[PDB]
């Protein structure tokens, strides 16, 4: 439960690559597997 | 599954006796196979092992968290002062005899989570059951017990086997079968079929 | 010098070697002509097609040859009596099984060969994942779709 | 490069040897430098290979090309198996895709 | 009292940021061979302080012992799973009618925890037990 | 729901009998007798004694799969000695050694003070 | 029946190359220079060293199911200490004016170089390895 | 919810000794260590059992109907 | 378009895919309560028999070889050999 | 594509698998409850009545049961509702749809099927509890492992049908298959990690295990082979039993690095006669490899013999592992300490050419290659110098790993694990990596905000120094984090282009098939091959061969 | 006496750790499974429940009470019901127990294992009592209630064995170690430097005479003495688990004596 209000979805040129200005606002691991990996992000 | 990404289901329960028994008469109430380790890297793991050993002993709050100055020394010398071998392991008995076990092994307590999807849940076994009105070929899921999809992959795998009878068996004797007839001259299924 | 050839050849040999209790010790029964003359007659009853024409009856020698070379640098006077002191009668049912052996390892005619090279090149596909060259996935499709972009191109000269 | 060579004693020995490996592709031209020699000169852009030298030259270099897709990944898999696509991809002629636009247009039944 | 501030990733670009503040503002004046080895903290320009670098995860991956002593995507698969796992998700789990609601009979808070679970509530709300574990090859099975 | 009954383990059912001797095929003296409802705690005792004779050339025993609670106990014995008996003998033995241990553990019971 | 090859042998060295139940033995041959001896030895059951006088013996004899005791009273080629059987695979020509053999106890490796037991040593199966003292 | 009758491990009783253990430590004001090797629970398939047992049914409990 | 029983080219040996067609349609019969031309040693199964009944030569069917021009060739499970 | 090429069939059936130890390799577990669903119609003769009418007696509920029975005007006798179903007298030429029972043939499969190994016929084996059982050397044909996966069943309806399977589906007759012209089951996990101590030179059991060992092997000829020892203890080697296993007739040589007739590393191979004479058995003896004790055994004694090789060198092997036991915890990841020392500078060292490749970089000193940036050369370098570190410090850490320690211990066996597994769980983890090039500067000009701007030194950009062991620091987490990323992403990626490719081949050659006269060509009849694979000869009766002719100095040739 | 012969060292209500000498390691073990799991016992093995205003499932709370501790010394003379003749149970195979529990006052009223009150008759049979070994004296914590919760159940204690239900073991647990020092070299300890450094000493090594250095290795030993304790749930008192344990595990072996005569 918790973890679904913390989560974040983006639509639709690298965006599931976690990247540098992440640190500190989005979990570097927390996110879906295949499918919307890297596009479902978790605050 | 344990904490660290690895995840498993139960292949068979054995009673307090058939397991293999420390010598203090502890026993596991659960046994993971040593090969599942080398690869996922998954070390952890085995630490939180060591810790959560020490941790019941002492009855002291195991500390994992992430960045601090926690080694596994540290704890391995906790752990020895509690008069256990520095590491995990501990002469272990197998059960059905009772003799020693050649190799000493990894014991201790770790945190485990009972996953959701357990078998029975999903144990679904259809025998010809209710077809689709549409198509007249079984339905979809368990719950309306339904058929298992033997799609196009499948499919070339039978014809890979040249089992040419059996495929035939199964697109069509299982599933769509259908009799029609035709026209001898416009190959058309108009034929008006009054059978008496 | 290796490569994969019907019949391993070795084995037979060593199935010969023990079958007849051959000792390293006495002098073979065999002729020259028998080994010479045998392991040639042997390489005319192989066969992998029957038509009697010229044609076919050259196809036949060409999907053979290279099994035959083997065969043949096997099965060497010296080698047949030096290498593994054979006698006339471990030697002869070498041979003997040699052709049976062959006549089993042919294709059978209704074996569906598309399928089963499809996947045999798709499965190790999906086993790929990842010296500045395209390769994997990505290339294996460039080439499948016929490609004229290739992002990696090159000429090797010598 | 790295290349056994026969020597003269029999046995097969490495020779070491120059080679150029290169950034871009131009077959037609590049045979005919001196220097070079054209016998062996290749290409991993079969199609160049086929325009220039044949179909049945570009057969080869289909399969030298995805043999070693599948071997660079240490893999192996029974020549036969690539022979029969690379062929399959071969007998029109020409180089006809694993796409649409290749084999469905190929003279079969509708169905297929 | 302006002891902190609230920063977005546009602003972070113009800052310089401290992990640990001690081990990173003392100056220079042995070391235990089983800590891992940090570089140092080499800035004299530190504009703030990383309040707790285990805070840059999340939820998930909170409840992680040692997620610093593991492989990558090993981390994200668990933090997957954390989330089928059984427990009491709510101590009113019987006066709720819903479809479906999975509660464990002995939950157990982890004798392995993390700083941050306090504020997860994980320990009040566990989901897992504390089992006794062998790593061991037995039966085969 | 696929899983059976727990009694199953010790409780024989219906045309289920302690004992079954069929002749081993292969050797000679040889006999194969399974046992049903009896697991590791039997079995390994008796192989155990079985080899304390002499005169028996072989004993080795099997749960041949764990789901079932029944092994298999192989005997082969000296010409003119029936493994039967040496079956017999062995859990006798083992019945004597057991009483002893009853008392024996018995006396020093009472001699303690607690 | 009989008896194939007798001989005392020196050791001159004794290799545990990562195990702890098994040395590898290279003894020389007192009397003649010409044999030499290579094999594998269970140090736990026993022991050796440097240099040792080493008696050692072949045979065939003294394959249906193993037996145990009882002839505890009955036949005893245990006038020696240490004993195996085995299987021997292939003879070699060392060349010169010497020949060699090879055998395996279950794992446990001897080669064995001279020349007179072109005669005295089998060609089969069948070989008992007799130690003593 | 409640103090587990019996440890799964080993089956030592301990569902008798929850509130033993909470006195000890509350009053005789002990260190959750001791105060389990009082209450007899010596290994640690024991003494986990309590030490790591969430009373939850005191939470259960404030529920009013 | 036929092929007179000489001039026959096709292989002598069996198919597998041959036998396991012949197999199961002899099997086939032997499940329908059909003669048996082979002594049982006490088989049961259809396939077991019709397995046994092609191990002595005594199954009356024959294969049918079609080329891939139209023409074939009849061979007969007598004929055929059966080394596989 | 899903109604007609593809459709959902009846009498299938569906659930979680787990491994079964004391099961055939060809067999597989059907959990009763399924068995009394899926059904099989059998038709009534005089060879069966008895049994037949006996289970129409024993109904739809108690396992070697049925339901439904079929009658000549074709009506359906429902076997649980029927004032008439504990009556019914069988009648011959009627239809007894029966449970599934012990040994029937059916086909099992799991998804995705991009094989023949994929579906394969299992001799079936009703069981207890709701898993299909299988045997583990059945597990990688079709790539499964038990952490969840399901796997579909499906039952033959016709007698033909089933012969179809058992004939040509059969799991035996896939051990050597085609495609890679070797094997494609070996010997894994337990039994294969097991199998190789069982096998050390310093491994000997004793009488009371020997003969339950030898018991254990089904097979068994009853005939206690004599003792490898018989001076103060009978004791046999591992070698000596597990040779039961392996049937006669059997050879094997091998030779690996330093073999010879006498191999002082218990090296290579030698079996003779069905006995093992000299190496340790690991991977390449009895793996899925070519040379294979398998690959042999099968082209050899045959399918069927070697799919009960399996299970006996299980039953063994498993059982003598079952009682020496063998396991792993964090100790076995831990390095000599003057080793991490040694580690520790080692990478120290690789640290210091970076910054000193880099000086001079910086100075416009250093000479760009040919075709190369000088700022690509830089970095060329420095990440060869980053990965030699890594690999030199993990190989320091391999040697201190003693023959004891378990991890090395099944890398050993070929069991699970690498040279990598133990050099980052041991010392230094490594340059983490996206897109082929070190952490970028996500931010400007640098990698994180913890960092000065303009600073490629190793830290910054991804070099994660510490081990799994010792723990990654914030910086390194993260970054070993965004390779994590990287790795997933495309992980599910290359999935789905693989499945296309996957299928365009399978269209592509769908109907070619080798022809009555040898020749290969598709529907159409267009030839495409004049002889299949060139020689007509089937993938999997083949083994690679040397050609003694072409190597060899011309006097050796001559010689 | 004969062979087989024991040696208490500690002894109480609940343990007794004793030496185990002249016997077969088979043995020892047998006896120790035995122990461990076919020792009959009393215990709850059918809840009816009435009434359960708890906060707590019914089949919850009825896993608890089978898991409570029952008297069992005179269990020996109580049938299993599966064999009394009687239709379901009587007072000839079970014991039926009662627990009502009311919240009455507004300061959670706890329920203990000193509630069931036996209905049944005895037949002046020790058997079937709430086993306490508190301190205050309310065996176990079966549950709690609220304001004005109700709690209204019927037991029927049957005789069982630890195989149909760990519930039914009496044992609890059981130490076992023999050949304290590895003489007998039956495990190879796993080390980093010295295994004999890294590795603890048992107290049972006290109780026997070091390796001697250069002694050669004892290849003809085998394991003799075993240093065992049995902890006991209760229900029986430590030296019948050891006795019981060993007629058990006795009758078991006499039941194949008598098999094959009636053969
Ligand atoms: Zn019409
Ligand atoms: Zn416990
Ligand atoms: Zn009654």
């Amino acid at each position: 439960t918790l973890s679904h209000l913390r989560r974040t979805n983006t639509p639709i040129a690298k965006p599931r690559q976690l990247h540098n200005t992440h640190w500190g606002l989005v979990c570097p691991a927390e996110t879906p597997e295949g499918q919307a990996c890297g596009l479902v992000k978790n605050l | 599954a344990s904490r660290h990404g690895q995840k498993g289901t139960i292949g068979i329960t054995y009673r307090r006796e058939d397991m293999p028994f420390t010598a203090e008469g502890i026993v596991p109430d659960l046994i993971i196979n040593p090969h599942a380790i080398p690869s996922r890297m998954t070390v952890a793991h085995l630490i939180e092992c060591l810790l959560s050993k020490v941790a019941a002993l002492s009855g002291n709050e195991g500390d994992a968290s992430p960045f601090t100055d926690i080694t596994v020394e540290g704890i391995s010398k906790l752990l020895r002062e509690h008069g256990y071998q520095s590491r995990g392991f501990e002469v272990m008995y197998n059960g059905h005899t009772g003799k020693k076990l050649m190799a000493q092994i990894f014991f201790g307590p770790t945190y485990y989570q009972r996953l959701r999807h357990m078998v029975d849940d999903k144990i679904h076994a259809r025998a010809r059951g209710p077809m689709q009105v549409l198509t007249r070929q079984p339905v979809e899921g368990r719950s309306r017990d339904g058929g298992l999809r033997f799609g196009e992959m499948e499919r070339d795998c039978m014809i890979a086997h040249g089992a040419a009878s059996f495929l035939k068996e199964r697109l069509m004797e299982a599933s769509d079968a259908f009799r029609v007839h035709i026209c001898g001259i416009c190959g058309l299924m108009t034929v008006i079929a009054k059978l008496n | 010098a290796n490569w994969p050839l019907p019949v391993n050849i070795r084995r037979i040999i060593q199935n010969a070697q023990q079958t007849f209790h051959i000792d390293h010790t006495k002098p073979s029964d065999l002729t020259i002509k028998d080994i010479v003359l045998g392991v040639k007659d042997l390489q005319e009853n192989l066969l992998v097609l029957r038509g009697k024409n010229e044609i076919i009856q050259n196809a036949q020698r060409d999907a053979v040859t290279l099994f035959c070379c083997l065969l043949r640098s096997r099965l060497a006077t010296r080698r047949v009596l030096q290498e593994y002191r054979l006698t006339k009668q471990a030697f002869d049912w070498v041979l003997s099984n040699i052709e049976a052996q062959f006549l089993r390892s042919v294709v059978h005619p209704g074996e569906m060969v598309g399928v089963l090279a499809a996947q045999s090149i798709g499965e190790p596909a999906t086993q790929m994942t990842l010296k500045k060259v395209t390769s994997g996935v990505p290339r294996l499709k460039e080439i499948l779709n016929v490609a004229k972009n290739m992002k990696t191109p090159s000429l090797t000269v010598y | 490069y790295d290349r056994k060579v026969p020597s003269p004693t029999g046995e097969y020995v490495k020779e070491p040897e120059w080679v150029l490996e290169t950034d871009g592709v131009n077959l037609s031209e590049v045979m005919t430098v001196p220097g070079i020699d054209p016998t062996r000169i290749y290409t991993n852009s079969f199609i160049d290979i086929m325009e220039v030298l044949g179909i049945e030259a570009g057969r080869a270099a289909l399969y030298k090309e995805v043999y070693n897709v599948i071997a660079s990944d240490g893999s192996y898999v029974n020549y036969r198996h690539m022979a029969l696509l690379v062929d399959v991809m071969t007998t029109q002629g020409g180089l006809t895709s694993v796409t649409r636009h290749g084999f469905n247009r190929s003279n079969t039944g509708a169905l297929m | 009292e302006g002891l902190v501030e609230y920063i977005d990733a546009e602003e972070e670009e113009s800052i310089l940021i401290a992990m640990q503040p001690e081990d990173l503002e003392p100056a220079e004046a042995d070391v235990d061979p089983a800590k891992r080895i940090r570089v140092s903290h080499h800035a004299t320009t530190f504009t703030h302080c990383e309040i707790h670098p285990s805070m840059i995860l999340g939820v998930a991956a909170s409840i992680i012992p040692f997620p610093d002593h593991n492989q990558s995507p090993r981390n994200t698969y668990q933090s997957a799973m954390g989330k089928q796992a059984m427990g009491v998700f709510l101590t009113n789990y019987n006066v709720r009618m819903d479809t479906m609601a999975n509660i464990l009979y002995y939950p157990q808070k982890p004798l392995g925890t993390t700083r941050a679970m306090e504020y997860l509530k994980f320990r009040e709300l566990p989901a897992g037990q504390n089992a006794i574990v062998a790593i061991a090859c037995y039966s085969g099975y | 729901m696929n899983a059976p009954d727990r009694f199953e383990l010790f409780l024989l059912g219906e045309g289920e009998s302690k004992l079954k001797i069929d002749p081993d095929t292969k050797a000679p003296n040889a006999v194969v007798i399974t046992f049903e409802k009896e697991d590791h705690t039997l079995g390994n005792l008796i192989r155990a004694e079985l080899l304390n004779d002499r005169k028996v050339l072989f004993a080795a025993y099997k749960v041949e799969h764990p789901f079932f609670a029944r092994f298999k106990l192989r005997i082969q014995t000296t010409e003119g000695y029936d493994p039967k008996d040496a079956l017999k003998n062995a859990c006798n033995s083992i019945i004597n050694k057991l009483g002893a241990l009853k008392t024996n553990f018995e006396t020093e019971w009472n001699l303690q003070t607690l | 029946s009989n008896t194939l090859f007798d001989d005392i042998f020196q050791v001159s060295e004794v290799d545990p190359g990562r195990y702890n139940k098994v040395c590898r033995i290279e003894a020389a041959s007192t009397t003649q220079d010409q044999c030499k001896l290579t094999l594998d030895i269970n140090v736990e059951l026993f022991p050796v060293a440097a240099q040792d006088s080493l008696t050692v013996t072949i045979a065939s004899s003294l394959t249906r199911s193993w037996r145990p005791p009882q002839a505890g009273d009955r036949s005893l080629a245990d006038d020696y200490d240490y004993v195996m059987y085995g299987t021997a695979y292939k003879f070699e020509e060392v060349s010169k004016d010497l020949i060699a053999v090879y055998y395996s106890f279950g794992g446990l490796l001897m080669r064995l170089e001279g020349n007179y037991r072109n005669l005295n040593n089998l060609k089969q199966e069948n070989a008992y390895l007799l130690i003593r003292r | 919810m409640i103090v587990p009758v019996r440890c799964f491990s080993c089956g030592k009783v301990v569902g008798d000794k929850w509130e033993s253990y909470l006195n000890l430590l509350q009053e005789d004001e002990l260190d959750e260590g001791t105060a389990l090797s009082r209450l007899g629970l010596k290994r640690y398939c024991c003494r986990r059992m309590i030490l790591t047992h969430v009373d939850l049914i005191e939470k259960f409990l404030r529920y009013n109907p | 378009k036929a092929i007179p029983k000489d001039q026959r080219a096709t292989t002598p040996y069996m198919t597998k895919y041959e036998r396991a067609r012949i197999l199961g349609t002899r099997a086939l019969q032997i499940s329908m309560n059909a003669p048996v031309f082979v002594d049982l040693e006490g088989e049961t199964d259809p396939l077991r028999i019709a397995m046994k009944e092609l191990a002595e030569k005594k199954i009356p069917l024959v294969i049918r070889r079609y080329l891939p021009d139209g023409s074939f060739e009849d061979w007969s499970v007598e004929e055929l050999i059966v080394d596989l | 594509r899903g109604n007609l090429m593809g459709k959902r069939v009846d009498f299938s059936a569906r659930t979680v698998i787990s491994g079964d130890p004391n099961l055939e390799l060809d067999q597989v577990g059907v959990p009763k409850s399924i068995a009394k669903t899926l059904t099989y119609p059998e038709v009534v003769t005089p060879y069966n009545i008895d049994r037949l009418t006996q289970l129409v007696r024993n109904g739809p509920n108690e396992h070697p049961g049925a339901k439904y029975v079929i009658r000549d005007s074709g009506d359906r006798i429902d076997l649980r509702y029927s004032k008439r179903a504990g009556d019914i007298q069988l009648q011959y030429g009627w239809k007894v749809e029966r449970h599934i029972m012990d040994n029937d043939p059916v086909l099992f499969n799991r998804q995705p099927s991009l094989h023949k190994m994929s579906m394969m016929a299992h001799r079936v084996k009703v069981i207890p509890y709701s898993t299909f059982r299988l045997n583990l050397s059945v597990t990688s044909p079709y790539n499964a492992d038990f952490d969840g996966d399901e796997m579909n069943l499906h039952v033959p309806q016709s007698e033909e049908t089933r012969a179809e399977l058992s004939q040509l589906c059969a799991v035996p007759l896939q051990i050597v298959s085609p495609q890679s012209n070797k094997p494609c089951m070996g010997i894994v996990q337990d039994t294969l990690c097991g199998i190789r101590k069982l096998t050390l030179r310093d491994t000997f059991i004793e009488l009371d295990q020997v003969l339950n060992m030898l018991y254990w092997v089904p097979d068994w000829d009853g005939v206690i082979p004599t003792p490898a020892i018989i001076k103060p203890k009978p004791l046999w080697s591992g070698k000596q039993i597990l040779s039961v296993a392996i049937p006669n007739g059997i050879h094997l040589q091998r030779f690996d690095e330093g073999t010879t007739l006498l191999s002082p590393k218990d090296n290579g191979m030698l079996i003779i006669d069905g006995q093992i004479i000299f190496g340790v058995v690991e991977k390449k003896t009895v793996g899925s490899s070519n040379g294979g004790l398998i690959h042999v055994v099968t082209r050899e004694k045959g399918p069927q013999v070697c799919a009960k090789l399996f299970g006996n060198i299980q039953k063994v092997v498993n059982f003598w592992l079952l009682h020496n036991g063998f396991s792993t915890g964090i100790g076995d990841t831990i390095a000599d300490g003057p080793t991490m020392r040694e580690i520790t500078e080692t990478i120290a060292e690789a640290k210091k050419k970076v910054l000193d490749v880099t000086k001079e970089a910086q100075a416009n000193l250093l000479t760009a290659k040919h075709g190369m940036t000088l700022r690509e050369s830089f970095e060329d370098n420095v990440v060869r110098f980053l990965n030699e570190a890594r690999d030199k410090a993990g190989r320091l850490a391999e040697v201190n790993l003693k023959d004891l320690n378990n991890v090395k211990q099944m890398v050993m066996a070929g069991s699970k694990g690498s040279f990598i597994n133990i050099a980052q769980m041991s010392a230094c983890v490594g340059q983490q990596s996206v897109e082929g090039k070190r952490i970028a500067f996500g931010f400007v000009d640098r990698t994180l905000p913890h960092f000065s701007k303009d600073d490629y030194s190793p830290e910054s950009k991804g070099f994660v120094e510490n081990s799994y062991l010792r723990g990654l620091t914030p910086q390194e987490f993260f970054f070993h984090a965004m390779g994590g990323r990287e790795g997933l992403i495309d992980t599910a990626v290359k999935t789905a282009e693989t499945g296309y490719i996957q299928r365009r081949l399978v269209k592509a050659l769908e109907d070619i098939m080798v022809h009555y006269d040898n020749t290969t060509r598709n529907s159409l009849g267009n030839v495409i091959q004049f002889i299949y694979g060139e020689d007509g000869m089937d993938a999997a009766h083949i083994e690679k061969q040397s050609l003694d002719t072409i190597g060899g100095s011309d006097a050796a040739f001559e010689k | 006496e004969e062979g087989p012969q024991v040696k208490i060292r500690e002894a109480s209500k609940d343990n007794v750790d004793f030496i185990l000498s002249n016997v077969d390691l088979a043995m020892a073990n047998s006896l120790r499974r035995v122990m461990i799991a076919e020792i009959p016992t009393l215990a709850i093995d059918s809840v009816e429940v009435e009434t359960n205003t708890t906060v707590l499932a019914d089949e919850f709370i009825a896993h608890r009470l089978g898991l409570i501790p029952l008297q069992s010394m005179d269990i020996e003379q109580l049938e299993y019901s599966r064999d009394c003749f009687c239709e379901d149970h009587c007072d000839k195979c079970s014991v039926v127990l009662t627990l009502q529990a009311f919240g009455e006052s507004e300061s959670t009223t706890n329920v203990y294992s000193k509630d069931l009150v036996i209905v049944s008759n005895l037949m002046g049979r020790n058997i079937g009592h709430p086993i306490i070994q508190d301190k205050e004296g309310n065996g176990v914590l079966i549950c709690k209630l609220r304001k004005g919760q109700e709690l209204k159940l019927t037991c029927v204690a049957k005789k069982g064995i630890a195989k149909e239900h760990a519930k039914w073991g009496p044992a609890a647990a059981i130490e076992f170690e023999y050949d304290p020092w590895n003489k007998l070299k039956h495990t190879d300890y796993w080390y980093e430097q010295d295994s004999a450094k890294e590795w603890p000493q048992s107290k049972n090594c006290e109780y026997e005479d070091p390796p001697n250095e250069g002694d050669p290795f004892d290849y003809k030993a085998q394991a003799d003495t075993f240093y065992m304790n049995v902890e006991s749930v209760g229900s029986i008192p430590v030296d019948q688990v050891v006795v019981r344990g060993i007629d058990t595990l006795q009758k078991k072996v006499a039941s194949i004596l008598l098999a094959l005569t009636q053969m």
